[PDB]
């Protein structure tokens, strides 16, 4: 978690087994359908902005049933690449726009 | 993830004018200089606000002297540590929040100058807190770092137990057992929290007479005054 | 006969010149009875627990 | 010596309440259940705290009158 | 000899109604909750500093150190809430008498309501606690519901991309001032009041009785004024943090949002209202509308008697509209779960049926029963 | 608007009495508590219903607050 | 600052990036250097 515009900003390092793991997940299941890979730019670093989508409420990650987060205000739970699984939250976790400067620097905005 | 309400307490200072017990707050501050203070902020309190209330200024300065504490910069240009004072603030436990999450688990020991003040419940919940550790149930596997407490949110606490039968000694002679303690810190972290407490239930007191003297006499000359109009009778005398 | 209220009326409260100056000394031991009243009242109410029962303690 | 606190005669005193070995009862009934099962995703936490609700009202209710 | 001439026709010998109850007390109560909001206010200014650094700390270090800081502090946090019961108390008179019908001075009130509670809302954030953190920062983004610059219009307002110190300076800044321009506006809300004369309880013209405002109303608002101090004195000594939220004592910070999210008890039943609708613009066309129906209330009017005092119906579903917003100020208390979802899309609905839909329909029929 | 200028009253007398020739508080509990009385009946019917039923909402809905925050006996039960 | 003034963004960001500048805290509890940034403020000379 950083401090990024106010807001909290999630940077996150998934592990290979978990990378393709999302990968594994089907795309139509989900209440906003997106396939992983149309949400990450770098399959083992996902970034995201820790707002809950239903209302601003900032998640613990480690968290709830999958492997990515938890809402604690009305228990929305989220998946390792940010996509809202349990409701009552309506979308996905908002990716920010980012680009990579060189193998370690990278740059969100 | 069910809440556990907190009891009522009958607290030495709890009805409406009921001051702070000033031994128990006595008590209570060497429980949280002997046991809170190693890893607990109270940024908002000073050795002399001790003064007048648990202790004396010579006492409170010599509690003060014990500790040693920053000051500068000196004329080198650089800090030095120097005895404390009655105007130096608590010692805070680490430099920073992100000290405190690497000393103990990835969690914030909250600071305690507000405690009672910032939680639902207040004393009753920090008394239930200490005092209501247990085992955890069956099926409730917590994970590392953590301990089962039922009155706090979560269930899964990051503190270690923090006082057991006596953890340490009172210097009036008192029993210091774990329910002891936990009476004396927690009327201790009330004045933390609210120390103008006994001042302003005098004030309470003087206010609810001065208005009982008041309102019937303000009243009276509302009366006194309205009589003109609440007796007068009107009569209609048409001609033909 | 020259009344208990009568009385006050008479000679203390009829100018407006020394009603404001039987207020102003009134009010004036007012302030020192009613606090000293209530103090102690407050204080037999909080008996043992306040600092200046037990200052004599430590000191 | 060895010392004791107030608190845990007052909670053995207060266990001992209907409403407290009720809940008790349950809880029992539940460790049972869940020990028995094969893997749930099911605790007791509901029941222990019933019952510790039960108990710390009466506790509170002269568990102070022992300590100064 | 201008001025006591203005002073005379104002508060010495206006002409008052003979017949007013101690519903009409709440408009002198207003401005004793105004004047002491601005000079406890002013005496916590002296010490309070606008920084994310220090703000906290300042305000603490009033309450703690500074001789009676914080008994001016709870007279001001408590005292805002007394200026808001004293003010839908003086709405709902208005509502029930049919005072209304003073259309400038109601329509001015309506505007005096929306001043303090931006004045009261931009004041809670100002200690910067994390119930006035995450309050702006919930309230505030409402705004981006807007359909085609409402997100440039919070950037704007925050003065960045989130609340921060830049929000909360000028947060200052409109707190300090905003109570002057109430006040200003609340001479022109009297300004019209004297032109109109005033209403009395059976909503039948009172020049046929009449009385001076002095020496009758003098001591009876002195009297009202005692039990508004002992009605914040009480607060202030024996209940401060009542009212009040605990998590407002946990200093703000942005990366952990606390888990019972609200604002303070006066915005509740717009923020049920709010919530009652799930669509982001329509939950802030509704809120917004919850208070500026007020603005429709002189045009809904159909009953050819002024006052509710002679109206059975009218009176049942008044007594239901308080009834229904003391419901939404418990609903937008509770967290947003069954069965309080249910509850309060009820309870939503039916304040603006009472209002538009019934209370119209009730005062049209309790004239034919009477042959108009 | 002014004394004098408000409207056109004839042929009524009103008589009054000194506020000290008076008294400030006559018949307060002989007539008044029947008065008080009198009125709270003449209301009561009207203002009181909507609050009961705020009342009844109220502890309903806390109640089955409370109710739905419980545990339930279909979790898992009959189902090793 | 220096940006549009006298130097391009990515001259000033070159100059800023040569000197190095404290940040912090970490994860660990303690301060660490890192090369300049458009962002920072001109080092000072000493620490008062
Ligand atoms: C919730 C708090 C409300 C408590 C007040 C209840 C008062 C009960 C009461 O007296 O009701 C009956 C009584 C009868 O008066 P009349 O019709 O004029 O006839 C007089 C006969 N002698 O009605 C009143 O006093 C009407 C006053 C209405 C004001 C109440 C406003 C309450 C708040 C509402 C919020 C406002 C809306 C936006
Ligand atoms: C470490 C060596 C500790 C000592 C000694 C004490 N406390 Fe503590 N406390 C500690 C941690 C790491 C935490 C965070 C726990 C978490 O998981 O969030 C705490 C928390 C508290 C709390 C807050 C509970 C809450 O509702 O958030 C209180 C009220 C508290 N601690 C009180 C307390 C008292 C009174 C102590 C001694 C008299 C004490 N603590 C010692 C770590 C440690
Ligand atoms: C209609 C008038 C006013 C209302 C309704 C109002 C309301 C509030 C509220 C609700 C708070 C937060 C209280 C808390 O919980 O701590 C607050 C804080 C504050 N207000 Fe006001 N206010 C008013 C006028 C003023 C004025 C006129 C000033 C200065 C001239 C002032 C200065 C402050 C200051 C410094 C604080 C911060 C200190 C504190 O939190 O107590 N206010 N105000
Ligand atoms: C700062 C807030 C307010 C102040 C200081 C204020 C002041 C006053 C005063 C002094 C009176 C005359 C006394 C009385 O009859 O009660 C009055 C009357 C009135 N006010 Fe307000 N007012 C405020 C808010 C409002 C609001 C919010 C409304 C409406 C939305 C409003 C509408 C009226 C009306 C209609 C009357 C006429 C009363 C009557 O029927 O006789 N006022 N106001
Ligand atoms: C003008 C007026 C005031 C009034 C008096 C003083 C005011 O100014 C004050 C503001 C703050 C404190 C004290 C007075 C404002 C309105 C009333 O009460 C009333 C009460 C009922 C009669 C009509 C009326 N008319
Ligand atoms: S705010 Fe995150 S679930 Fe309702």
């Amino acid at each position: 978690a950083f401090k990024w515009r106010g807001k909290p900003l999630f940077v996150r390092h998934r592990t290979k087994k978990e990378i393709d793991q999302e990968a594994a997940v089907e795309v139509s299941q989900l209440r906003d359908p997106q396939h992983d890979l149309e949400r990450v730019k770098k399959p083992e670093w996902v970034i995201l902005i820790g707002v809950c989508t239903h209302l601003g409420c900032v998640p613990i990650a480690n968290a709830g049933d999958f492997g990515g987060y938890y809402c604690p205000c009305h228990g929305s739970h989220y998946d390792a690449s940010g996509r809202i699984r349990k409701g009552p939250a309506p979308l996905n976790l908002e990716v920010p726009s980012y680009e990579f400067t060189s193998d370690d620097m990278v740059i969100v905005g | 993830d069910l809440e556990l309400h907190p009891p009522s307490y009958p607290w030495s200072h709890r009805g409406l004018l009921s001051s702070l017990d000033h031994t128990s707050i006595r008590r209570g501050f060497q429980v949280y200089k002997q046991v809170c203070s190693s890893c607990h902020s109270m940024d908002y309190v000073a050795y002399r606000h001790l003064v007048g209330v648990c202790y004396t200024e010579d006492e409170a300065k010599a509690l003060a002297e014990e500790v040693e504490v920053q000051d500068g910069p000196n004329e080198d240009g650089e800090m030095f540590m120097r005895p404390g004072k009655l105007s130096d603030y608590f010692p805070k436990p680490y430099p920073n929040p992100e000290a405190a999450r690497a000393a103990n688990n990835g969690a914030l020991p909250p600071d305690l100058s507000y405690i009672v003040r910032a939680r639902h419940g207040g004393e009753d919940y920090v008394f239930s807190l200490l005092t209501g550790y247990c085992e955890p149930p069956t099926g409730v596997s917590l994970r590392e770092g953590l301990y089962f407490n039922p009155y706090f949110p979560g269930q899964a606490i990051g503190m270690a137990p923090p006082i057991y039968n006596e953890v340490l000694e009172f210097d009036d002679g008192t029993p210091a057992t774990m329910s002891q303690v936990a009476k004396d810190v927690c009327t201790f972290l009330r004045w933390a929290a609210e120390p103008e407490h006994d001042h302003r239930k005098r004030m309470g007191l003087k206010m609810l007479l001065m208005m009982g003297l008041l309102l019937p006499l303000v009243y009276a000359m509302k009366r006194h005054k309205w009589s003109v109009l609440k007796s007068r009778k009107l009569a209609y005398r048409p001609p033909k | 006969a020259p009344t208990l209220t009568a009385r006050l009326y008479s000679l203390l409260f009829r100018r407006t010149s020394t009603f404001a100056l039987t207020i102003v000394v009134g009010a004036l031991f007012f302030e020192r009875a009613f606090d000293q009243g209530a103090d102690a009242i407050y204080e037999h109410i909080n008996e043992g627990k306040l600092w200046k029962h037990i200052k004599h303690k430590y000191e | 010596e060895e010392l004791v606190d107030p608190l845990t005669t007052v909670r053995e005193q207060c266990e001992q309440l209907e409403k407290c070995v009720k809940a008790r009862e349950r809880l029992e009934l539940c460790d049972e259940r869940v020990s028995s099962r094969s893997q749930t995703e099911e605790d007791c936490t509901e029941e222990l705290l019933d019952f510790l609700h039960a108990r710390d009202h009466c506790v509170a209710h002269k568990l102070f009158n022992s300590l100064k | 000899h201008p001025l006591m001439k203005i002073v005379n026709n104002a508060f010495i010998d206006l002409p008052a109604p003979s017949n007013i109850s101690s519903w009409w007390n709440f408009g002198s109560l207003l401005g004793i909750c105004l004047i002491l909001q601005i000079l406890t206010g002013l005496f916590l200014a002296m010490h309070y500093t606008s920084d994310t650094t220090t703000a906290f700390s300042s305000v603490t270090h009033i309450c703690r150190d500074v001789n009676y800081g914080w008994i001016i502090r709870y007279m001001h946090a408590n005292g805002a809430s007394m200026f808001f019961i004293c003010l839908y108390m003086h709405v709902g008179r208005g509502l029930y008498y049919g005072s209304y019908t003073f259309l400038e001075t109601w329509n001015i009130g309506v505007i005096l309501l929306l001043t303090v509670m931006a004045t009261a809302f931009m004041g809670y954030v100002l200690p910067w606690g994390q119930m006035s953190f995450w309050g702006a920062t919930v309230i505030t983004n409402l705004l981006s519901a807007i359909p085609y610059i409402g997100t440039n219009l919070v950037e704007w307002i925050w003065g960045g991309f989130s609340v921060d110190k830049a929000t909360l300076t000028r947060f200052f800044a409109f707190h300090f001032i905003l109570p002057f321009i109430i006040m200003a506006i609340a001479m022109v809300h009297l300004l019209f009041l004297h032109e109109t004369g005033s209403n009395n309880p059976t909503g039948i013209s009172s020049d046929v009785d009449k009385i001076p405002f002095h020496p009758y109303y003098t001591i009876k608002d002195i009297l009202g004024a005692l039990l508004l101090i002992l009605a914040l004195m009480l607060l202030v000594l024996f209940a401060p943090d009542l009212l009040g939220d605990p998590d407002n004592y946990t200093p703000a910070n942005p990366l952990n949002t606390p888990p019972h999210i609200k604002p303070e008890w006066y915005f509740l039943f717009a923020y049920a209202i709010l919530r009652s609708i799930p669509n982001k613009l329509g939950g802030v066309l509704a809120l917004a509308f919850s208070i500026l129906i007020l603005a429709l209330i002189p045009l809904l009017h159909t009953s050819k008697q002024r006052s509710m005092m002679f109206r059975p119906l009218s009176q049942c579903l008044f007594w239901a509209l308080v009834a229904d917003l003391l419901t939404l100020t418990w609903i937008g208390g509770q967290p947003v779960e069954h069965p309080y979802i249910t509850i309060g899309q009820l309870a939503s609905v039916l304040y603006f049926l009472l209002i538009l839909v019934l209370m119209p329909t009730a005062g049209t029929i309790e004239n034919k029963l009477l042959k108009w | 608007r002014q004394f004098g200028h408000l409207t056109r009253v004839r042929h009524v007398i009103t008589y009054s009495l000194s506020p000290f020739e008076q008294r400030a508080f006559p018949h307060y509990f002989s007539k008044g508590i029947p008065n008080v009385l009198r009125r709270t009946r003449a209301c009561i019917l009207r203002v009181a219903p909507p609050f009961v039923a705020f009342y009844l909402v109220y502890t309903w809905g806390t109640q089955e607050f409370e109710k739905s925050k419980r545990k339930n006996p279909a979790a898992y039960e009959n189902d090793r």
